């Protein structure tokens, strides 16, 4: 489900699902 | 950055996992 | 809308909305 | 951590902004 255009809250949701208990960082500018 | 790689162009699992802690 | 129990994807969504173009980090374990 | 402060107990704007970049 990750091989598509993922923008905004959709991208954040994919990070949440993929990274799980590791957590993640989201940096749209840098 | 992640927006250029996953929003503007097609994302991949490799790329997403680069942003996991 | 942030003054409540925020868990899982709800918490991630609040970070997304509040932090905006700054982005954020989500670290559930640490 | 953020789960203890915002999930297990009631969140706040102060706390959330501590996790913005």
């Amino acid at each position: 489900f990750v091989n598509q255009h993922l923008c905004g809250s959709h991208l954040v949701e994919a990070l949440y699902l993929v990274c799980g208990e590791r957590g993640f960082f989201y940096t749209p500018k840098a | 950055g992640i927006v250029e790689q996953c929003c503007t162009s097609i994302c991949s699992l490799y790329q997403l996992e680069n942003y996991c802690n």
